[PDB]
RNA sequence: GGAUAGUGGCCUACCAUGGUUUCAACGGGUAACGGGGAAUAAGGGUUCGAUUCCGGAGAGGGAGCCUGAGAAACGGCUACCACAUCCAAGGAAGGCAGCAGGCGCGCAAAUUACCCAAUCCUAAUUCAGGGAGGUAGUGACAAUAAAUAACGAUACAGGGCCCAUUCGGGUCUUGUAAUUGGAAUGAGUACAAUGUAAAUACCUUAACGAGGAACAAUUGGAGGGCAAGUCUGGUGCCAGCAGCC
């Protein structure tokens, strides 16, 4: 048989389900960021767990250890690239202090909300899913994009969408027929 | 010196002592004796199908007073005769007699669920149709 | 034919098969996708090697349209592509019309039947015919 | 004895009260937004209990 | 010494009781193929591993063997045991723990489809074959964001502000509104190009779909554990609920 296709989970359910403090915070988090599920928070906290686990093991090693000198720098560059932690640090500090709010702040759902083209996190999410967004030259519809800090100046509306010319939209096209039908 | 040996060459004593004392654990003993395989009526499986032999009126255990509706069921794979609860209200009229039922445990790992004496199992399907479907009128048992 | 801007990338000289190996990427704004009868002759005029010595495939449309990338290749001659190009591509492009053939189930069953027969089989028909009377 | 009767009693004496027609609630992030603006943006009464489904008194 | 390809009690011709054993021999059990690994984790652990790779074994049960470099081969043979098929009854033919499929078994598991296009193997290394393999069909266990509506006006309830008839209005909105409108796109319907020679399944179209059952979301629960009703009718130790109380 063909070699198995590996797969891995991305989220982790909390140990205690009915926690009033945790339930309130997560639903509070979803409102402020327009997420559809708690799994959208579970994955970010699962992603954060792999990161805190990585830095914790690295930081147990001594200074000038080649493992953390290479792996710590690589983790810094990846996290700085995605903008979760501040770029004016060179001390491997923020990684263990990274909070959940930092990761979903960098998502495209909120990235296009604060860039002024969306006017709401829910409007952005609908805008994201309906393909009226291009990150580089390419149309995306992923609410969780993790903009790499070279694309915030690269965001723009999709050329294959309304407000781009030669494309009014299906509902507009029906009203175009209504304009001629009204006289007739 | 805390009882147990501590010497660097006492690994065998610690190993053998642990082995002997794991037999006082109920779960380890039950697993390594294979009691579920050799004694339990499902033979170690989660579910079993059987034929209803008779409707039952098991009285409730104190301090509750009620008649739990159950069925004697002879399991197909074994021939062992067990008692299965018919859970919901009026579902006894769906599991009347001689039909083929699917049975599951009560969640107590072989004990009594509540004030029902001696009953280990419950009904989940009747003639291939889920008992919850008949109770919620979503499906009906084949008339012919 | 308007702003199709077809171009090739990673052109490598592969003379053992006597061809030019490359990937071809097209930008087709306001267009679904370019077809074979368009891309093949366009690749021919840009290269000026031959007309039917061009082959293209792959051609996944980029998510959300706009452009497409695939693989392409150009031969020194049409008489040289006949010796190398895969048969299914030749039949697809029109360089060959494959005659209808028996299905795999039927082909294998016929091989099972004639493996049951030893010899050519001409004499078997006569003996059966001669013994069919009684 | 006599247990071959009286089963399914209260389910047969319960008066049939049909479901009332209502519009569908938002579903998804829209429903998530509904709870968010039901719990945190209304600060009418968050003093001591923050009742969630309070009945008439 | 014989046999073996070869070592060897592997087997054949003798003494000595030689060999193993509480550091567990030898027996018994295994719902035991071993391992790479899996699940679960503070650290140590516990449980699992038929199964994508490696090794072993087997071809219904045993046994024996031919050919061949290599088999004690089973889509090779021979025999017995069990089963079992076609016979004008004298005979003949076996073997899906390959694929698809069927019956039984059970809680439990898919198509008697298309192909060698890819991967690679075999042959007379130079157009063949390949249920190996791939592709499609079934498949909501396992995994990956993924739609089930988004924006604006329009009567007051008041986390708050300018002025003092503090109910004389507010760029300022949080929402009951079955009051609308200028919105946006997807589920997807192939003789159109892109892959298998026959076709399918994200894009774009001489062309299409959305204003409420519309084109809604279900499954569980609301005493506590464990977030969520001393709200309303019905039953009345009954029916029933209740993992535990």
């Amino acid at each position: 048989p063909r070699a198995p296709r590996t797969y891995s989970k991305t989220y982790s359910t909390p140990k205690r389900p009915y926690e009033s403090s945790r339930l309130d915070a997560e639903l509070k988090l979803a409102g402020e960021f327009g997420l559809k599920n708690k799994k959208e928070i579970y994955r970010i906290s699962f992603q954060l767990s792999k990161i805190r686990r990585a830095a914790r093991d690295l930081l147990t090693r001594d200074e000038k250890d080649p493992k953390r000198l290479f792996e710590g720098n690589a983790l810094i560059r990846r996290l700085v690239r995605v903008g979760v932690l501040s770029e004016d640090k060179k001390k491997l500090d923020y990684v263990l202090a990274l909070k959940v709010e930092d990761f979903l702040e960098r998502r495209l759902q909120t990235q296009v909300y604060k860039l002024g083209l969306a006017k709401s996190v829910h409007h952005a999410r609908v805008l994201i899913t309906q393909r009226h967004i291009a990150v580089g030259k390419q149309i995306v519809n992923i609410p969780s994009f993790m903009v790499r800090l070279d694309s915030e100046k690269h965001i723009d509306f999709a050329p294959t969408s309304p407000f781009g010319g030669a494309r009014p939209g299906r509902v507009a096209r029906r009203n175009a027929a209504r304009k001629a039908e009204a006289s007739g | 010196g805390k009882g147990k040996p501590r010497g660097l060459n006492s690994a065998r004593k610690l190993r053998v002592h642990r082995r002997n004392n794991r037999w006082a654990e109920n779960n380890y003993k039950k697993r390594l004796l294979g009691t579920a395989f050799k004694s339990s009526p499902f033979g170690g499986s989660s579910h079993a199908k059987g034929i209803v032999l008779e409707k039952l009126g098991i009285e409730s255990k104190q301090p509750n007073s009620a008649i739990r509706k159950c069925v004697r069921v002879q399991l197909i794979k074994n021939g062992k005769k067990v008692t299965a609860f018919v859970p919901n209200d009026g579902c006894l009229n769906f599991v009347d007699e001689n039909d083929e039922v699917l049975l599951a445990g009560f969640g107590r790992k072989g004990k009594a669920k509540g004030d029902i004496p001696g009953v280990r199992f419950k009904v989940v399907k009747v003639s291939g149709v889920s008992l919850l479907a008949l109770w919620k009128e979503k499906k009906e048992k084949p008339r012919s | 034919s308007d702003a199709v801007t077809i171009r090739t990338r990673k052109v490598i000289s592969n003379p053992l098969l006597a061809r030019k190996q490359f990937v071809v990427d097209v930008l087709h704004p306001n267009r679904a996708n370019v077809s074979k009868d368009e891309l093949r002759e366009k690749l021919a005029e840009v290269y000026k090697a031959e007309k039917d010595a061009v082959s293209v495939f792959g051609f996944r449309t980029q998510f959300g349209g706009g452009k497409s990338v695939g693989f392409g290749l150009v031969y020194n001659s049409v008489a040289e592509a006949k010796k190398f190009e895969p048969t299914y591509r030749l039949v697809r492009y029109g360089l060959a019309e494959k005659v209808e053939k028996a299905s795999r189930q039927q082909r294998k069953q016929k091989k099972n039947r004639d493996k049951k027969i030893f010899g050519t089989g001409k004499r078997l028909a006569k003996k059966v015919a001669r013994r069919n009377a009684d | 004895h006599g247990s071959l009767a009286r089963a399914g009693k209260v389910k047969s004496q319960t008066p049939k009260v049909e479901k009332t027609e209502k519009p569908k609630k938002p579903k998804g992030r829209a429903y998530k937004r509904l709870l968010y603006t039901r719990r945190f943006v209304n600060v009418t009464l968050v003093n001591g209990k923050r009742r969630m489904n309070p009945g008439p008194s």
